[PDB]
DNA sequence: ACGTATGCTATAATGTGTGCAGTCTGACGCGG
């Protein structure tokens, strides 16, 4: 996987709600990984690492 | 909260006293004379120094949680023996034995094969030697070139060469790939199989059969002093004990025996065939 | 006999009860040095078993008295 | 030379095989022909045109 | 070494010490240079024993001289070095030590007993905070937790009546104070109070688990350890290579760092260190401990030298690579080979070629045995070097002992048992093992470059049992299905179908033959065709009412082949069977046919005789493959390039605006797939009969010899399915995402594909083979799940005494009936004195097998119902009886008591799916005429005049004159009906129509349409177009439905002329019809309707073939029993329905029985329809609502044959769309198992007591006491399982920890001590004792009378 | 491990051990080559002006 | 490999799923007669003893 | 390959894997299965410790048939008594309860 | 005497971190 921004979504991690939670990537050559995603209130959230 | 047994109790450090010069002086007085909780202080508060000491002496080895544990007991010994009349520092004291405490126990727990010191002092001049070497030959120094520079023995290097050598685990997989281990090939030296159990039991059998279809006067003189049927391996002269009492009439027919043995081995067909045997 | 064992699984019934009748005697011939019933015509132990079984010489019933029809001549000539 | 099993064809659905064979032998024809020319001794110019 | 059980305890301090020889006070392994022992280290020999065989270290004592003397010096005894793994060793722990598998393995255990949390206990062992043991003053109650600062407070103000203590030493003072007789009395008298679910299962599970502590004798302290045992050093090797250098398990590196941290722990506690490093060097310890019993768990896994984890104890007995299933259950075996198979079409079917170098290292032991009989040999070295000398007369001595001896052949994998059979070896000279070609069915052998295992039956009952048993002759029918894998195929099948296939004159025409000799004659003489049509005198046998066998001499026109074909056939079926020409299908009845009639013999000859003819005469015809054989069709360039302007005729009405994309997508996939089948059918219709040209006076038509033809028609090798690619048309390719292309491929493998149609065909090509080799772990591990839960059923008794039985009925769906009442009722046992429709005389008696013949007057009397002898109404504990299974399907007669079902069964079922990886149903047309019958349908009338139907499952049958089903069909929901209920119908009549791409919403009631809680943004969208502008509505889920609108169900309300409700006839029902998720919807608001308009068109995308990667899954879920996400509701007891309240739209249900008062409530959703409306007479477990039903619902309710009529139709269903055959009677066999156990609910004489859930054969044991005695019934009510749960369940915790889980089987039954006395398979392989089945069922049993007498 | 239709040109869509390590091992393209940055690039007859 | 003149049929089932019918006239060229290089070597080796 | 009786694996004691090491081919729980299916128990019993584990066997089985005398004689894989005590060391009884 | 083991040094130094992060369906177990 190239390093750089990757935008994803798994379309229904909670098939209970059934929602596209959109999430984003910054994936380094090298350094920490850096996350940005939604969730079912669509409140965005940070998961460095 | 907190349940890295690291990080409990470098958080229990970093809430111990952090001595001054003459704070040091003035435990260390008291603790020689045997105050208790000053030796408790002194040591409490320097277990902070350990854990910087153990930073430097740390992926060689043991884990950083071995090195702190065994780094503690060099501050012990520091405060066991340490001299508050002097007007040098304790930080610096006690370091020559955090540093000398570590290196001692890696040398023993760090081997699975125990390997004492002397040997092990002795290995590192070896290979310290060869980083020299190594830098301005630009190859790695061989037995010969090691033994050139010190002007030593050959064996010796290449002796302690040999206790250097490292071990791979039993279970340790084959080909990066999960399919069988060193054990899954590794075979069992003390068992051979049933072909071999059976060869000493048919070969010895037979052997049983020989000695009652030969003489019975030239089987108690030969079993008896291999060991075969009797139950110690005698010599020529010690056939005596039991019956014979003779060490002329033993020889004679010891080889009475095995001369018509070896004809016995003649006509059933082997003699030069299981000779290359 | 050699091919077919079905012939043999008539005069039993059960295939397992079979085998274990067919071992029992097969093993009398192998160790007793027992004679077989059946012309052996150049055939193991295996094969003969089943024969006598085939054609109905050997049972359960049958190789039981049998047995202690030997048993018994040695009682009385003991004691 | 060798002899191959037909049904190992349908089934697998690899008829390059079968065109591997028919031109393998149209190729051969040709080598058969020149094979004969250059045995019976012929000609430069003959076997020029062929 | 003849035991009884094995137990399971839990290891005392002092227990341990029982087993251990010394304490290892010591990481050191041997001395550097001395390869030798250190001074009561790891490997020392004062603890663990001597190194060889009766040698001390030192050496002063030395073999059997001095037997069981003790050095001085060193201190080791001499002993044989058996003992170097068998005696252990300890270590004392300074500070007490918790065990990881009573903590973490969960439940947590050590705070399941103590009603404690993990957090809490975690926490008191790492050191964060003190735990209350027992506060003398009142003030501190026990078990509660006191942070750093808590814990000085009470110690000043209060302190010394308070005691309180951290780590490892605290949590052991606490259950070594607890009291398991005071808290188990308290835990019973709550549970009288007010009980809940929650409440009683949490007291219930730990009062047991308190009587059970208490019964096991186990004390809870030994949960920690103050004791730690040492593995014997030869089970975890310090050994050295040949290399110099040395190797060592883990264990031993591991073992280091629990003994160097435990003696740093006695030094720090010599100086009396300050309690900080006191805590670390206790924690550390811990954290050694746990990683030596499981290292990867608590946290990281201590990683060694190749920065991969160290394997610890735990992980030698942690599935796969564990003992059990690696070393134990599965072996590496001697005598035993393995090396490239090829064919042996010479062979007979109980033959198979062994090279004679491999059979000369396999019988060794049996040479050399031989060889002293005979006096070659004197002893047997002598007999090794005769045979490595390969001499002439050792092959004749070795060629002696081979004949009348049996092999077993192998190939993997291992699905069914038929992957081993049996045969006499024939000694090839080359390094090739020869198989039997029609055997390659059960194994599923190509000669590709397949190897097969080879063994040799060493024992005599091993040469009986290979003979007997696992003979290939003996092996005929799958156990699976009644029918033969022995059937000839490929070039075998080929050369019978020339054979009998006829031509036009040809060669010797119309001529006059004595015998099938004379056709032979000629044919070889070259004076007559195989194709030629002849009159031929045969004499065709017949057999008699008795075993006599009639002749009978008759002329028959057949062809040349066919009368030689006569000549194979043996005397005893018909001519008529030959007279055919001859397919795989044909050829597969003739063999059942001959087995069924003659026996077994005639078969294995008549098996071979067609085999040989078959390939000789394959051989003789010269079928090729020429490329002029893949005929193309006259007019491909005709059908495609006015396909293709069809196509881009669509294109331009797109661009212009009116056929929407998804239209056009759908409308152009049906241009192209008619165009395909188009291609197709010429491409036949020109190649099946392309022989028009013909002779004998003009003309006449025949069947085509296109060679690709013949190889497709006779069944030997492709089908029509594959000639499409060939000749016709590729067709049309699918996406890796799962869309299809619009544009297919439109050339075949003879025109030549273009660039992007082979990259096209990758997609489709790459994910059908990534399903090849990934999707079968999922399959196999089916069948692996299947077997351990039937592993124990074994036939037991003869006759299980009961006159219970599932009743079956004929399985017809589709038209054709799918299983009649023959073959889904053959060789079950009537359960049921069942007779002919005429009740005055009985047919057929109770206790009695159906046969074939006997099924054949199931037919003359045309049979409605039979209620079969199951195997899930046997009543025999601990197995079946011969009666509930019947026939034996492999053999093919009743089976034998002792053979073990249960893995026959479970092989059956996941050998298929392992080896096995155009829905345009517009209209139903009638076939033969009948009266219209409709079951469980509820229509209404529409404003065109047409029956549209407003129920879910409705089915349509087909009545004949006299008044039985022929034909049933499955109409849908919201389906145009021709005729009505009872109205007659023509043959050929379209008597249901209905558009297959949507699922309609119909109305029942007329008037407008309301628009409720359909705000637009929150639950639906909207989208218009052009100039007028015509918008429709799209219903959104919860998928694509914001939080505002969840609770918002949308639904098209229908209403009059003045605005109020419809009220739908004969019901209190307003009339409202919920819209689901993606429902699109063309009538907006404010819309005049009749009843029977659409009100909504839900999408029905089903354009991904299930095939059987995407089916299994189905059958595992309902195996494993797994509820469906929207499970159908049933009513629990029968009476009268009554409606009740109601909350928010959710449903509650007050249904007051007749005979019972108590009422009873249940809930129901919103947007689900239920089928009954209110106030009725329901039954036990009408169906409420539609959907998936839930298996544990079935059982519930509507008792034990209910269930296993859902799960045998739902299982075959999936197995019947594959065309996988398998007897009902091996589904319900896991059926069986899947009822093992069973929650009690009433008090027994016996202590069972509520929440309890034993085994049903236990409880019905003490039934059986219970109806001789009085005393109080033990009431019940079976429960379904799982099957991974079913496995765990078998009081064999052996057979459960072999399976999986095994970390928690084996604590469970730690705690409970529970000593297994050995009933299943799994649990005597392991100790590798007789199997109590099949050959070992005579022996077990035999032991079973040395326990009852005395 | 499916075929991409960007490996056209790039890698071969038949070339893979039909083993567990099926779509990930892949052989290169013919006329295929390394992008100078990292991505792969296929070679392609530019039109100019038709 | 080799090329050589090949016959698509049957024959007496030597080439049932597959199997191959190969000439000796084929083995008597020695054409696919192929060659194995094998290494093997011996080690001197310094035991305690 | 072939093998009738050759090395012997270090701890589980079962032959060991391949021709490259001289190895018995490995009768897996699949293979055990369809023994199972057949009835045919001493031929699994006689894979599961003769020709496997049962030290005593493996080599009075090799003499008894070198006699003629093919006769079963077990007494129980190595491989189970390591388990014995393997269970043993993770602190649990785990002993063998007689008749 | 030989091999192994135990012992001390005095500039000052006083709180670690390290390393793979497209597995996945299914099933419980503690809080909230
Ligand atoms: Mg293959
Ligand atoms: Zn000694």
């Amino acid at each position: 996987r190239s390093p750089g921004v990757f935008f994803d979504s798994d379309k229904g991690k909670t098939h209970s709600s059934g929602k596209v939670l959109y999430n984003a990537r910054i994936i380094p050559y090298r350094g920490s990984w850096l996350d940005f995603e939604f969730d079912p209130k669509d409140n965005l959230f940070v998961r460095i690492d | 909260r907190v349940l890295d047994a690291t990080q409990l109790y470098l958080g229990e450090i970093g809430y111990s006293p952090l001595l001054t010069a003459e704070e040091e002086v003035y435990f260390a007085r008291r603790a020689l004379r045997g105050d208790v909780a000053s030796r408790r202080r002194m040591i409490e508060s320097n277990l902070r120094l350990v854990v910087k000491i153990a930073r430097r002496y740390g992926n060689r080895g043991l884990a950083l949680l071995d090195l702190i544990e065994e780094g503690n007991l060099g501050l012990i010994r520091a405060v066991e023996k340490f001299d508050p009349e002097r007007g040098f520092r304790f930080s610096t004291y006690a370091t020559w034995w955090i540093r000398q405490t570590i290196e001692r126990a890696i040398m023993n727990q760090t081997r699975t094969i125990r390997l004492p010191i002397h040997i092990v002092k002795e290995l590192n001049v070896y290979l310290r030697t060869a980083r020299e070497l190594s830098h301005k030959l630009d190859h790695e120094p061989s037995a010969e070139e090691i033994a050139e520079q010190l002007d030593k023995p050959v064996d010796d290097v290449s002796r302690m060469l040999r206790l250097n050598e490292r071990i791979t685990s039993v279970d340790t997989p084959l080909g990066g790939d999960s399919e069988k281990a060193l054990l899954d090939i590794l075979a069992d030296e003390k068992e051979n199989g049933p072909e071999d159990t059976t060869q000493d039991d048919d070969m010895k059998q037979s052997i049983v059969k020989w000695l009652f279809e030969l003489n019975a006067k030239q089987r108690e003189v030969l079993a008896r002093r291999f060991g075969l049927l009797g139950y110690e391996a005698a010599t020529l002269e010690d056939v005596g004990r039991e019956i014979g009492l003779t060490r002329e009439r033993v020889r004679q027919i010891q080889v009475e025996g095995l001369r018509r043995l070896r004809e016995i081995l003649q006509t059933q067909g082997l003699n030069i065939e299981a000779l290359f045997l | 006999a050699r091919v077919t064992v079905q012939d043999a699984v008539e005069k039993i019934g059960n295939r397992f009860d079979l085998v274990l009748v067919a071992a029992r005697r097969a093993r009398q011939m192998q160790v007793g040095g027992k004679d077989p019933l059946v012309p052996e015509e150049n055939d193991k132990t295996t094969v003969i078993a089943l024969r006598e079984i085939e054609e109905g010489l050997i049972n359960n019933q049958i190789l039981d008295v049998r047995e202690r029809q030997e048993q018994q001549e040695q009682e009385a000539a003991e004691l | 030379d060798i002899v191959l099993n037909p049904l190992g064809v349908p089934s697998r659905m690899n008829i390059g095989q079968i065109l591997e064979t028919h031109l393998g032998m149209a190729a051969k024809g040709i080598g058969d022909k020149i094979n004969a020319m250059l045995k019976q001794q012929q000609e430069v110019a003959k076997l020029r045109e062929f | 070494e003849e035991f009884d059980a094995i137990k399971i305890a839990l290891a005392s301090p002092d227990m341990i010490r029982s087993w251990s020889f010394g304490e290892v006070k010591k990481p050191e392994t041997i001395n550097y240079r001395t390869f030798k022992p250190e001074r009561d280290g790891l490997f020392c020999a004062r603890i663990f024993g001597p190194v060889k065989d009766y040698e001390c270290l030192c050496g002063k004592y030395k073999r059997l001289k001095h037997r069981g003397v003790i050095c001085e010096k060193c201190g080791v005894e001499v002993t044989q070095t058996k003992v170097r793994r068998e005696r252990m060793g300890h270590i004392e722990l300074a500070s007490p030590t918790a065990h990881i598998w009573f903590l973490k393995s969960l439940p947590s255990r050590i705070g399941l007993l103590l009603d404690m949390p993990l957090r809490d206990i975690e926490r008191v062992l790492y050191f964060e905070s003190y735990v209350v043991i027992e506060g003398g003053m009142t003030n501190l109650e026990r078990q509660q937790i006191l942070t750093e600062e808590q814990y000085l407070d009470a110690l000043e103000e209060f302190g010394d009546e308070f005691d309180a203590k951290m780590g490892a030493e605290a949590i052991q003072a606490l259950l070594k104070s607890m009291d398991l007789e005071q808290e188990c009395e308290q835990l019973r008298e709550e549970l009288n109070e007010t009980n809940s679910e929650t409440k009683r299962k949490k007291l219930t599970k730990r009062i047991k688990l308190l009587e059970a502590f208490v019964q096991s004798g186990n004390k809870p302290e030994w949960m920690i350890l103050t004791v730690l045992p040492v593995l014997p050093p030869d089970l975890r090797p310090l050994v050295p290579l040949d290399g110099g250098r040395f190797a060592t398990s883990d264990l031993n590196d591991l073992y280091r760092r629990v003994i160097n941290r435990n003696n740093r722990l006695k030094r720090l506690l010599d100086l009396a260190a300050p309690d900080i490093i006191v805590r670390n060097e206790k924690r550390m310890l811990q954290e050694a401990v746990d990683a030596l019993l499981d290292n990867g768990r608590r946290g990281r896994a201590i990683t060694g030298s190749n920065k991969r984890p160290l394997k610890s104890l735990a992980d030698m007995i942690k599935g796969k690579q564990g003992r059990f299933r690696q070393n134990l259950l599965g072996k590496r075996v001697d005598y035993s080979g393995r090396s490239v198979i090829t064919v042996g079409p010479y062979l007979r079917l109980h033959q198979c070629g062994l090279p004679k170098k491999m059979a000369l290292e396999l019988f060794k032991p049996f040479i050399y045995g031989k060889l002293e009989l005979r006096g070659l040999a004197t002893t047997i070295k002598a007999a090794k070097k005769m045979v490595e000398r390969e001499e002439a007369v050792v092959w004749d001595i070795l060629d002696e002992v081979i004949r009348e001896h049996p092999v077993l052949l192998n190939r993997a994998p291992t699905l069914h048992r038929l992957g081993i059979q049996a045969f006499e070896p024939v000694l090839i000279e080359g390094k090739a093992i020869q198989l039997h070609p029609l055997v390659c069915a059960a194994y599923n052998a190509d000669f590709d470059g397949d190897q097969m295992a080879v063994h040799v039956p060493l024992t005599l009952e091993a040469q009986l049992e290979a003979r007997a048993l696992m003979m290939s002759t003996n092996n005929i029918l799958s156990p699976a299905n009644g029918e033969p894998i022995i059937v000839p195929s490929q070039d075998v099948v080929l050369g019978l179908y020339y054979m009998t296939r006829d031509c036009v004159n040809a060669k010797g025409e119309g001529m006059v033959l004595t015998g099938p000799k004379e056709a032979e004659r000629l044919y070889r003489s070259g004076l007559a065709s195989l194709h030629a049509r002849v009159k031929v005198r045969i004499t065709e046998y017949e057999k008699d009412a008795n075993g006599e066998l009639v002749a009978k001499t008759s002329l028959k026109d057949t062809t040349v082949g066919r009368a030689i074909l006569w000549m194979i056939v043996p005397k005893g079926l018909p001519y008529s069977i030959v007279n055919q020409a001859l397919g795989k299908k044909a050829i597969s009845k003739m063999l059942n046919t001959c087995y069924r009639i003659l026996g077994l013999k005639p078969t294995v000859i008549f098996a071979d005789q067609i085999m040989y003819t078959g390939f000789a005469y394959a051989a003789r015809s010269g079928a090729s493959v020429g490329i002029d054989d893949m005929v193309i069709p006259e007019k491909k360039h005709e059908i495609i390039s006015e396909a293709e302007a069809e196509v881009a005729e669509i294109q331009e009405q797109f661009q212009s605006g009116l056929v929407t994309a998804g239209e056009r997508y759908n409308k152009v996939i049906d241009i192209w797939a008619a165009a395909n089948d188009r291609v197709s059918k010429a491409m036949m219709d020109n190649l099946q009969t392309e022989t028009v040209i013909n002779r004998d006076g003009q003309e006449e038509k025949q069947v085509s010899f296109n060679s690709i033809y013949m190889m497709a028609d006779s069944g030997a090798r492709g089908s029509a399915a594959q000639i499409r690619q060939l000749a016709g048309m590729r067709g049309l390719m699918a996406k890796p995402d799962g869309s299809i292309i619009e544009t297919p491929i439109t050339a075949n493998f003879r025109e030549g594909l273009n660039v992007l149609q082979y990259f096209i065909s990758t997609h489709g090509a790459r994910k059908g083979l990534a399903d090849t080799a990934l999707k079968t772990a999922n399959s196999g591990y089916l069948t692996r799940r299947l077997v351990d839960v039937a592993q124990d059923l074994v036939v037991t008794e003869d006759d299980c005494g009961t006159h219970e039985g599932i009743m079956m009925t004929p399985v017809i769906e589709g038209g054709d009936v799918k299983e009649p009442l023959r073959d889904r009722v053959l060789g079950r046992v009537t359960a049921e004195d069942v007779l002919k429709p005429g009740t005055a005389d009985i047919l057929v008696p109770r206790n009695t097998l159906l046969h074939e013949q006997w099924c054949d007057l199931l037919e003359e009397n045309s049979v409605d119902a039979v209620k079969v002898r199951s195997v899930v109404s046997c009543d025999t504990d601990f197995g079946v009886c011969a009666h509930c299974y019947g026939r034996d399907l492999a053999r093919g007669h009743i089976i034998n008591k002792g053979e073990a079902i249960g893995v026959i069964a479970a092989q059956s079922i996941g050998e298929p799916g392992t080896q096995l990886t155009a829905a345009a149903e517009s209209s139903i047309q009638v076939k033969n005429k009948g009266s219209i019958k409709l079951s469980n349908v509820k229509s209404v009338v529409n404003s065109s005049g047409k029956l549209v139907i407003t129920s879910r499952n409705t089915e349509l049958k087909l009545i004949d004159e006299f008044g039985r089903t022929k034909e049933s069909y499955k109409v849908p929901y919201g389906a145009v009906l021709a005729k009505g209920d009872g109205e007659q119908v023509a043959g050929g009549e379209t008597v249901a129509n209905w558009d297959p791409h949507t699922m309609p919403v119909i109305t029942e009631v007329s008037g407008f349409v309301r628009f409720t809680d359909m705000i637009d943004g929150q639950t639906i969208t909207r989208q218009t177009d052009e100039l007028t502008g015509l918008s429709s509505l799209v219903v959104l889920d919860s998928a694509e439905r914001t939080a505002g609108g969840k609770d918002l169900r949308p639904a098209l309300k229908i209403v009059d002329a003045q605005g109020n409700d419809v009220l739908i006839p004969g019901t209190d029902m307003p009339a409202q019809y919920f819209l689901p998720g993606k429902a699109i919807v063309q009538l907006e608001d404010g819309v005049q309707i009749s009843s029977g308009d659409t009100l909504a068109r839900i999408p029905q995308e089903s354009g991904g073939t299930k095939d059987i990667t995407g089916g299994l899954p189905r059958v595992a879920d309902l195996f494993e029993a797994r509820r469906p996400k929207e499970p159908a509701i049933l009513a629990e007891i029968s009476g009268i329905v009554s409606f009740g309240k109601e909350t928010k739209g959710k449903r509650r249900l007050v249904i007051t029985p007749v005979d019972g008062s108590d009422p009873y409530e249940e809930m129901i959703p919103k947007w689900r329809q239920l089928n009954v409306f209110e106030g009725e007479r329901v039954e036990r477990g009408d169906v409420i609502s539609d959907g998936p039903e839930a298996p544990h619902d079935i059982l519930r309710l509507r008792g034990v044959h209910a269930v296993t009529r859902y799960i045998v139709n739902e299982v075959q269903d999936v197995y019947r769309l594959q065309g996988v055959k398998i007897n009902d009677k091996h589904i319900e066999v896991i059926v069986r198992q899947m009822l093992r156990k069973a929650t009690i609910v009433n008090a027994g004489s016996s202590d069972f007591l509520e929440g309890e859930q034993v085994e049903y054969s236990r409880v019905k044991i003490a039934n059986r006491e219970l109806e001789a005695n009085g005393k109080v019934g033990a009431t019940y009510s079976r429960d379904l399982l799982g099957i991974t749960k079913a496995s765990l369940a078998t009081e064999s915790f052996i057979s459960a920890a072999s399976f999986q889980e095994t970390t928690r089987v084996l604590t469970e039954a730690a705690v409970a001590g529970k000593r297994d006395e050995l009933r299943g398979l799994k649990e005597n392989v392991i100790v590798g004792r007789l199997i109590p089945a099949g050959t070992g069922y005579a022996y077990h049993q035999d032991r079973m009378r040395r326990r009852a007498a005395g | 491990r499916d075929v991409h239709p960007t490996h056209y040109g790039r890698v071969c869509p038949i070339e893979t051990p039909e083993g567990p390590n099926i779509g990930l091992i892949n052989s290169l393209s013919v006329y295929a080559q390394t992008n100078e940055y990292g991505f792969l690039e296929t070679p392609y007859r530019k039109v100019t002006d038709g | 490999g080799q090329n050589m003149r090949v016959a698509f049929m049957p024959w007496n089932g030597y080439n049932f799923e597959d199997s191959i019918l190969v000439s000796e006239r084929v083995v008597q060229e020695d054409r696919f007669t192929t060659i194995h290089i094998q290494e093997l070597a011996c080690v001197s080796r310094d035991t305690k003893l | 390959h072939a093998r009738s009786t050759g090395s012997y694996s270090l701890v589980t004691q079962q032959p060991l894997g391949g021709k490259a090491q001289f190895g018995g081919q490995r009768f897996g729980e699949m293979e055990v299965w369809a023994l199972e299916a057949y009835g045919a128990a001493y031929t699994l019993q006689e894979m599961l410790t003769v020709k496997s584990d049962d030290v005593n066997g493996r080599t009075k089985m090799y003499k008894n048939i070198v006699d003629g005398n093919h006769q079963m004689e077990p007494g129980m894989p190595e491989s189970f008594n390591v388990l014995l005590k393997e269970i043993r060391s993770l602190g649990i009884n785990i002993e063998l309860e007689d008749e």
